[PDB]
RNA sequence: CUAGUACCGAUUGAAUGGCUUAGUGAGGCCUCAGGAUCUGCUUAGAGUCAGAGCGGA
RNA sequence: AUCUGGUUGAUCCUGCCAGUAGUCAUAUGCUUGUCUCAAAGAUUAAGCCAUGCAUGUCUAAGUAUAAGCAAAUACAGUGAAACUGCGAAUGGCUCAUUAAAUCAGUUAUCGUUUAUUUGAUAGUUACAUGGUAUAACUGUGGUAAUUCUAGAGCUAAUACAUGCUUAAAAUCUCGAAGAGAUGUAUUUAUUAGAUAAAAAAUUGAUGAUUCAUAAUAACUUUUCGAAUCGCAUGGCCGCUGGCGAUGGUUCAUUCAAAUUUCUGCCCUAUCAACUUUCGAUGGUAGGAUAGUGGCCUACCAUGGUUUCAACGGGUAACGGGGAAUAAGGGUUCGAUUCCGGAGAGGGAGCCUGAGAAACGGCUACCACAUCCAAGGAAGGCAGCAGGCGCGCAAAUUACCCAAUCCUAAUUCAGGGAGGUAGUGACAAUAAAUAACGAUACAGGUUGUAUUGGAAUGAGUACAAUGUAAAUACCUUAACGAGGAACAAUUGGAGGGCAAGUCUGGUGAGCAGCCGCGGAUUCCAGCUCCAAUAGCGUAUAUUAAAGUUGUUGCAGUUAAAAAGCUCGUAGUUGAACUUUGGGCCCGGUUGGCCAACGGGGCCUUUUUUACUUUGAAAAAAUUAGAGUGUUCAAAGCAGGCGUGCUCGAAUAUAUUAGCAUGGAAUAAUAGAAUAGGACG
C-alpha cells in the first residue's frame, strides 16, 4: 500500500482542571483579544512550551560548539522574523522570557484592529471570515494568520468588495431596486 | 524421500526439537547404484540445473593405469577379492571406490613384449629401440610372478554410482604387501 | 497445551450442531413456510406493488389472484414463502394478521407522511403485542425526483422517523433500486425470526382449507408452529371462543380419549 | 520466496534516486545487467525525473522506440536498463552528451561533457587471469573482459578503454600521491590524493585520503577508484570539485549570493 | 417447594484427544521382469503377392 | 517532576484506598452545520462457504490454401483457430505452528548451483535429407452430465529425427621413404606450475592450495562445433557483398539460492540430573547430494551438556524497524502500510522446469461436502466483492487501466496488483451560530430596554474548470435572515473540586470515597458553573507512586533478622615498583603578553578488563535546517525576466565484531633442585 500520511496533534490540556486562580486568567486573554475558545489558549502555550524545551537544551552546550550556533542563530532569526521577540533582545537567554501575550498580539485579528479599519476586536473578526481584508494581493480569511513584519504594510480591503471598490452587496441591490421601482407607481 | 537435513537429529545437549517446517526439495536424497559384473546398463538421472548423472548398473570392462610403465589399457574385470568398508560387498561382488578386483592381465602383457622386446614370465628398426629401452626392463618380482595365472590385483578409484564408469590402477608397492597380508590373513 | 485446544474445539462442535437443530424447520421444500404479512402505513400505497416489486427480483416469472393469500417457492433460495395480507378496512383484523407472522413489512410513502390519526396508531399498537421481526420498506421515492440527492434527503428523513419505534434498525430500503429489492428478498429466505414469548408456549396453526360436517365438525388443515398439540387439549379460535378437537390425524390419527379437560 | 523478485516496493528503494513518498504504490526494478542494483540508475529516472523531457512512463517508452538513446555507443530500449558510474549517455537530437559522476552529496548529477570526451571511459580493474588455451585477460568494474592486457596491469589499477573497439589505450598505477573518486560508503563523492594504505592480512584494507583543503579521512580499499594523476584528472570534473563544505559555509553562500 | 453448588459414581451409554502392545498397510518414486501394438533392414513373395531372420519404440 | 481527601471524643505515624491527567486502546450512550486528511472481520472460530471476477501473450523478423475479409502464377495486405516459444515459482492474503528455533548486527564458500542481462569465445567432424508425423480442418459418432473424447481422411516448422562442406605448419609414434594421430566435452592415472647466498673433486596470483593454466597415455554407452528468419540490391567479368533477428560451447558479470562464524530472548525448582535399543559424542572407508557434514550404512572407541540452571513444563509467543508515557533511570505494547520466516481444511508423496516438495498443479488417505437418469462425475475465498455462524467488536456482489509499475513473441494486449467513487463522530488540521448605529435610562466613555440601514455562507443554480468519464473542492451570473424557528449540546451545584441560607413537593432515591434523607446531597422549577461540535460511561495500561526501590524503600515496639556454629558454589579482599627537574617547538582564545592545550630533546632511561577517535548500523518513523500549502496538520517543493536558476541538508542509533590513540584504576606471568641472562 502507499507510504502512511504523517499527522500529529497541536494542543495540551492542563492537569488541574478546577484550579481556581487559573481559569480568571484565561478568562481575561479571551475577552481581551476575543478568542472563541479555551483551546486557541492551550494551543499557544503549547508552542510556546517546546521553544522553551529546546533552547533550555542548548544552553547546555558550550558557547562555541558548532550545534549550539548553528540551531541556536536559526531559531532567533525565526522568531524576529515575526515581531514575537524584539530585535534588540536578540539573544537565546531572552527567549525564555516570552509569555503567551507575545504571541497572541501578532494574529491578524488583533492587527486590523491596531491599524484602525475595524472598531472592537469583535468587529475584526467578522470582517476577516466574510473575505473583506486582503494582504498584498491574497484575501485572507483566517483569524490566527501570524503577520510577518513584512506583511503590516499590506493590509487592505480587497478590490472584491464593497468597502474595496465593487459593486454593492446583496441587501443593498434589493433594497434599490424596491424603492426604484416604488419611485416609478 | 531421503532427506538430508539436520533438523531431524538431537540438538549436542541432547535435547529434542519440534519440527520448523516440511522437507523442501533443494534437500533431497536419492537410493544406492550397487552396481554389479555383467552386460553394460546405465541410466541417467536429471539433477539440479538441468544437469545429467550415470548411474551405472552393470559393467564388464575398464580403463586401467600401469602407473610405473605410464600406460593405459583397457581390460576385462574378473571379480571382487576385498573390501574396506563392508564384507557382504565381497559376497556380493558389488564394485564401489576402493574395492579390491583381479583384471585380465593379456592386454597389458602384448604391451610389455612388444615395447621392451623381452618375455615376462627382427629389424634393424626394431633393435635399436630395445637396446635404448633396456637398461629399464626390470620389475618387481612381486609383479611379475602375478602374470603366469593371467590376474593382477587392481583397486578402483572412480566412483560408478555418480559417472557410470569403473576406472582403476594396478597395486604396485607398499600398498601390494600390505593387501596380501589382510587377503592371506 | 493439547487438551486445552482439545476441549474449545468440541466445545465449538456443540454449537455448530445446535445451529443447525434450529434451522432445519426451514430447510428447503420438504419444511415449513416462513409467514410473512405487508401492512401498508399509507392508503396512496396499495400493497400490491409492495408485493410485485419483491417478486420480480426472485428472476423467474412461474412465479408471477382472485385472493389475499399466497404460497410461492423460490428456487433462488430454495424457501417456502406464505404470504397475508390484511384488509385495511378493518384496524382490528390487522392487529389479528400481524400477530401470526414472522416478518412484517412496512411500506412507507415518500410522497404523503404517515398520519397521527390512524397509520402511527398501526405502529404503536403493534409495538405493544408484540412482534417477531420488522423491515422498513420504500416502494416510490422515485415520485419526487429532481436528482437522486432530493431522493436521499428525503429517505433519510423516513430513517430517522422510522428509528424511532425500531431502534434496532438503521436501514430502510428503497425497492425501487435493483440491489435494494433483492436484499430484501434475500434476508425473508435467509433469516430466522425472533420468538414471541406468550404465542410459542401455545400451539397455534393457520388453515390451508377449512370444511364442515355434522352441532358441526369442523376439518382444518395447517402446519403447527407453536409448543405442540395434544387431543385432550382445549382451543380457542379469536372470533368465536372455545371449542373442544375430537380427533387428529398427521397429513396415523389421534383421537380425543376423553381422559381430558372439559 | 520459490525464486527471483520481480518487484520493488517504494521506499525499499535506494534513498539516493531522490523519489517522493505519495505519487504510487511501487519504483522501477533495474534490469540485470552491467551494474549492480542498489547502485545502478534506471534510464527512466535519467529522462523523467531529472531532464524533464517526459511526463509519464508512457512517454519515456515513446522515446526509447524511435531509438534516440544510446549509452556507451549503442542504442538500448529497455526503459529499465541500469547505466551506471562513468558511463556515457548520448542523445543525437538535441546534440547532448552525459556523463554520470557524483554530487559532493553522493547523488548522480547532470553533468555535461563535448563531443570530443564522448569518446572514452575509465574502468577499474577487477581481476587479472588466464583463461583457456592459456590467454590472459582483464575484468573492470563494468563487467568489460579484455584480451591481451599488458602484462604491467594489477588489480585496483585504473584503465581507459575507446568506446568503438573496445580496447584498452593507457593505464595509471595505483600509488601514493594519485587522484580519486571516492565511489561509496559515508564519504561518497569526495576526492583527494592518497597519503598512504594499511595492509591488513585476512581483513579489508584502509587507505587515507587528503584533499585540497588538507582535511583527511579514511575509507575502505574497495571504495577507492582512481582518476589520474595529481592536479591533472584524466577527465572533467563536475561543478565543486568533490569539495566538501560544513553546513555553516552553505548557509554563508547561499545568502550571500542567493540572498545577495 | 423452589433455586444455587459439588462429589463421587452406573452404562463406554457415545463420543474427542495424547501415549502404547500386537497385527495390517494406500500411493507415487527407484529396481528385477513382461511385451497388446508400431516400424527399419535382410538372402527370399510379383513384373502387393509370402515366409524367415537381425534391430528400434 | 515534587498533588488533595479517608482510622481517638481530641493527635502524630505506618498502610492501603478514592480522586486527577494521557493512550496511532477498544467498545458504547447522547448530540452533530463547513474545508482538508484518513484506519476499517486482527482479538472469539487458521470456523463453513451460493454466484461473478482475479493469467495470459505477436513483431518488418518461427509455422497460413480459413472453403475469413480486403484489394509479383510458388508466396507477398490484414487476420480467427492450432502447433512452437516464453510466463504462470512474482504479486495479494493471514499469523496457526515455532523459545538458540525464527530474527538482528557481523562474517565465510580455498565447500556449491544459477533461466535471463552484459562482455568475451569453436578453419580440426550440400544448389540443401526423412517420416520411423501430427494439430487446426473435412467427415462419421458415443454419454443425464464436466474445460470428456473415439474411429477415418489431409498438410507445415526455429517441433521431432538424421547428416556434409574451408588454410598452412610443427611435433610424436611406427617404419628407406612413407603411413598414422591432434578441436571441445566426459572419467582416471602420471608430469610442470621455480626462487635467501659461492667454490671445487623461461615461469601468473593469494595471508595460504593438490589455485588458474599447460603436457603425456587412454577412456564415453559419444556432448557441442547454424539443413533458421527480415530488409537492402552493391562490387568485379558467375563469382563475391551490407545492416539486423533467433539460437549455441565455455569463462567472466548481473539478478539470486543453499549452507555457515561470533554475541544477544519471556515465566517456571510444587522441573536436578539429561542423551546412547531405534545416532547419543568421535575415528576410518563407502553411498547419496549441486556441494560440506552421523546426512545414511559397515566396523571401532566411550564419549557429549549442567547450580555461570542443563533437561522438562507454560506462553490468551511469528522476530525486527518501531508505538504510548517526556526531570533522569524505567514500565507496558508491536496480528497490522517496510525487511525476513511460515501456510493455503489435516498429514504424506511427486511430475514439469533454471527455479516448487506449488495447492486459482496432480495422486492417496483422514474430516467435511455438491450434482445424478443411481450407472457415475466433480471439490478447497487465511485473492476482490458478498453470505451464514460467532461475539462487546469491523464498509459496495460499484467504475477504470488515465497514473504507479509488472509480464509476454511485445510502443499496441492483459493486470479486483493498483487507482476512482460509495459507506465511515477510529484518530488528526482549520473554523459559523452575529457585527454596528440611533433613542430612552443610569454611570462616568461603560451598563439596561424601543428603533434603523448595512454585511455574509449554509443551501440552490446558468457556466467554465476539474476527471478515463463523473461527484466534490477552488472560481462565478441569478436566488438565499429578525424571535436573523437558518433556534448547540453533554455533565454538575456538601467536601475532594468551579458553581445555590432560591422555591414547591416527599419522608422511594442519591452516592467511585466520606456522607444526605423518617432535604444545601431525593424529585420538579428558576438561577449558576465547566468543556464545547463535541461530552459522558466500562475495561486494560502509563504518570503522580520512593506500594518493586540500580539511581531509590523497609525489618526494637507497626508486615519482615533464620535456635546456634561449621562450610562448597557465588560476591568481595591491606600497602609497595619512573618521581621530580631542566631546554626547544608549539596551536587556540583574549590583550610582544597571559591562560589553556600539544609535540621533541637531556637528566643512569606475557595475556586481559576500561576509555578516546574512525568505518559500519536500509527507507519510513524521531529530533532538526530551508520554503506565505490563503494559515495549519502536511508536502518536497519552488524562485526570477514575462529563457535563467538555488534545493531535496544535518544528527541520533545500547550491546557484539573490525581499525586506532592512552597507561591511572583492577587482574595475570617471570631467575631459588638456577634447568637463569648476556658469550
Amino acid at each position: 500500500p502507499r507510504a502512511p500520511r504523517t499527522y500529529s496533534k497541536t494542543y495540551s490540556t492542563p492537569k488541574r482542571p478546577y484550579e481556581s486562580s487559573r481559569l480568571d486568567a484565561e478568562l481575561k486573554l479571551a475577552g481581551e483579544f476575543g478568542l472563541k475558545n479555551k483551546k486557541e489558549i492551550y494551543r499557544i502555550s503549547f508552542q510556546l512550551s517546546k521553544i522553551r524545551r529546546a533552547a533550555r537544551d542548548l544552553l547546555t552546550r558550550d558557547e562555541k560548539d558548532p550545534k549550539r550556533l548553528f540551531e541556536g542563530n536559526a531559531l532567533i532569526r525565526r522568531l524576529v522574523r515575526v515581531g514575537v521577540l524584539s530585535e534588540d533582545k536578540k539573544k537565546l537567554d531572552y527567549v525564555l522570557a516570552l509569555k503567551v501575550e507575545d504571541f497572541l498580539e501578532r494574529r491578524l485579528q488583533t492587527q486590523v484592529y491596531k491599524l484602525g479599519l475595524a472598531k472592537s476586536v469583535h468587529h475584526a473578526r467578522v470582517l476577516i471570515t466574510q473575505r473583506h481584508i486582503a494582504v498584498g494581493k491574497q484575501i485572507v480569511n483566517i483569524p490566527s494568520f501570524m503577520v510577518r513584519l513584512d506583511s503590516e504594510k499590506h493590509i487592505d480591503f480587497a478590490p472584491t468588495s464593497p468597502f474595496g471598490g465593487a459593486r454593492p452587496g446583496r441587501v443593498a441591490r434589493r433594497n434599490a431596486a424596491r424603492k426604484a421601482e416604488a419611485s416609478g407607481e | 524421500g531421503i532427506s538430508r537435513d539436520s533438523r531431524h537429529k538431537r540438538s549436542a545437549t541432547g535435547a529434542k526439537r519440534a519440527q520448523f517446517r516440511k522437507k523442501r526439495k533443494f534437500e533431497l536424497g536419492r537410493q544406492p547404484a550397487n552396481t554389479k559384473i555383467g552386460a553394460k546398463r546405465i541410466h541417467s538421472v536429471r539433477t539440479r540445473g538441468g544437469n545429467k548423472k550415470y548411474r551405472a548398473l552393470r559393467i564388464e570392462t575398464g580403463n586401467f593405469s600401469w602407473a610405473s610403465e605410464g600406460i593405459s589399457k583397457k581390460t576385462r574385470i574378473a571379480g571382487v577379492v576385498y573390501h574396506p568398508s563392508n564384507n557382504e560387498l565381497v559376497r556380493t561382488n558389488t564394485l564401489t571406490k576402493a574395492a579390491i578386483v583381479q583384471i585380465d592381465a593379456t592386454p597389458f602383457r602384448q604391451w610389455f613384449e612388444a615395447h621392451y622386446g623381452q618375455t615376462l614370465g627382427k629389424s634393424k628398426n626394431a633393435e635399436r629401440k630395445w637396446a635404448a629401452r633396456a637398461a629399464s626392463a626390470k620389475i618387481e618380482s612381486s609383479v611379475e610372478s602375478q602374470f603366469s595365472a593371467g590376474r593382477l590385483y587392481a583397486c578402483i578409484s572412480s566412483r560408478p554410482g555418480q559417472s557410470g564408469r569403473c576406472d582403476g590402477y594396478i597395486l604396485e608397492g607398499e600398498e601390494l604387501a600390505f593387501y596380501l597380508r589382510r587377503l592371506t590373513a | 497445551k493439547l487438551q486445552r485446544k482439545n476441549k474449545a474445539k468440541q466445545l465449538r462442535a456443540q454449537r455448530i450442531l445446535d445451529s443447525i437443530e434450529n434451522r432445519k424447520l426451514f430447510e428447503g421444500k420438504n419444511g415449513a413456510a416462513k409467514i410473512i404479512t405487508i401492512v401498508p402505513l399509507v392508503n396512496d400505497l396499495d400493497p400490491l406493488d409492495i408485493l410485485y416489486k419483491l417478486l420480480k427480483c426472485a428472476d423467474d416469472e412461474g412465479i408471477m389472484d382472485s385472493k389475499r393469500i399466497f404460497n410461492v417457492h423460490i428456487k433462488k433460495f430454495k424457501s417456502n414463502l406464505k404470504i397475508i395480507i390484511p384488509d385495511m378496512t378493518n384496524f382490528l383484523n390487522i392487529l389479528d394478521c400481524a400477530k401470526v407472522a414472522d416478518f412484517v413489512v412496512f411500506g412507507l410513502s415518500g410522497v404523503q407522511e404517515v398520519d397521527e390519526e390512524f397509520g402511527e396508531q398501526i405502529i404503536r399498537a403493534l409495538e405493544l403485542q408484540g412482534i417477531a421481526s420488522y423491515i422498513g420498506v420504500i416502494s416510490n421515492l422515485s415520485a419526487v425526483h429532481e436528482k437522486e440527492k432530493f431522493q436521499l434527503d428525503v429517505k433519510q428523513s423516513l430513517e430517522s422517523y422510522f428509528k424511532h419505534f425500531f431502534p434496532s434498525e438503521e436501514r430502510v430500503y428503497n425497492l425501487e433500486k435493483n440491489s435494494d429489492a433483492l436484499n430484501v428478498l434475500r434476508t425473508l429466505c435467509q433469516r430466522l425470526p425472533r420468538s414471541i414469548n406468550w404465542r410459542d408456549n401455545r400451539g397455534y396453526v393457520v388453515a390451508d382449507f377449512v370444511d364442515f360436517v355434522e352441532s358441526g365438525d369442523l376439518v382444518i388443515e395447517g402446519t403447527v408452529r407453536g409448543i405442540g398439540f395434544n387431543a385432550n387439549r382445549l382451543v380457542h379460535i379469536p372470533d368465536f371462543g372455545d371449542f373442544q378437537l375430537n380427533k387428529i390425524e398427521k397429513i396415523t390419527v389421534f383421537e380425543s380419549n376423553m381422559n381430558r379437560d372439559t | 520466496a520459490r525464486g527471483p523478485k520481480k518487484h520493488l516496493k517504494r521506499l525499499a528503494a535506494p534513498h539516493h534516486w531522490l523519489l517522493d513518498k505519495l505519487s504510487g504504490c511501487y519504483a522501477p526494478r533495474p534490469s540485470a545487467g552491467p551494474h549492480k542494483l542498489r547502485e545502478s540508475l534506471p534510464l527512466i529516472v535519467f529522462l523523467r525525473n531529472r531532464l524533464k523531457y517526459a511526463l509519464n512512463g508512457r512517454e519515456v517508452k515513446a522515446i526509447l522506440m524511435q531509438r534516440h538513446v544510446k549509452v556507451d555507443g549503442k542504442v538500448r530500449t529497455d526503459t529499465t536498463y541500469p547505466a551506471g558510474f562513468m558511463d556515457v549517455i548520448t542523445l543525437d537530437a538535441t546534440n547532448e552528451n552525459f556523463r554520470l559522476v557524483y554530487d559532493v552529496k553522493g547523488r548522480f548529477a547532470v553533468h555535461r561533457i563535448t563531443d570530443e570526451e564522448a569518446s572514452y571511459k575509465l574502468g577499474k580493474v577487477k581481476k587479472v587471469q588466464l583463461g583457456k588455451k592459456g590467454v590472459p585477460y582483464v575484468v573492470t568494474h563494468d563487467g568489460r573482459t579484455i584480451r591481451y592486457p599488458d602484462p604491467n596491469i594489477k588489480v585496483n589499477d585504473t584503465v581507459k578503454i575507446d568506446l568503438a573497439s573496445g580496447k584498452i589505450t593507457d593505464f595509471i598505477k595505483f600509488d601514493a600521491g594519485k587522484l580519486v573518486y571516492v565511489t561509496g560508503g559515508r564519504n561518497l563523492g569526495r576526492i583527494g590524493t592518497i597519503v598512504h594504505k594499511e595492509r591488513h592480512d585476512g581483513g579489508f584494507d584502509l587507505v587515507h585520503i587528503k584533499d585540497s583543503l588538507d582535511n583527511t579521512f579514511v575509507t575502505r580499499l574497495n571504495n577507492v577508484f582512481v582518476i589520474g594523476e595529481q592536479g591533472k584528472p584524466y577527465i572533467s570534473l563536475p561543478k565543486g570539485k568533490g569539495i566538501k563544505l560544513s553546513i555553516a559555509e552553505e548557509r554563508d553562500r547561499r545568502r550571500a549570493q542567493q540572498g545577495l
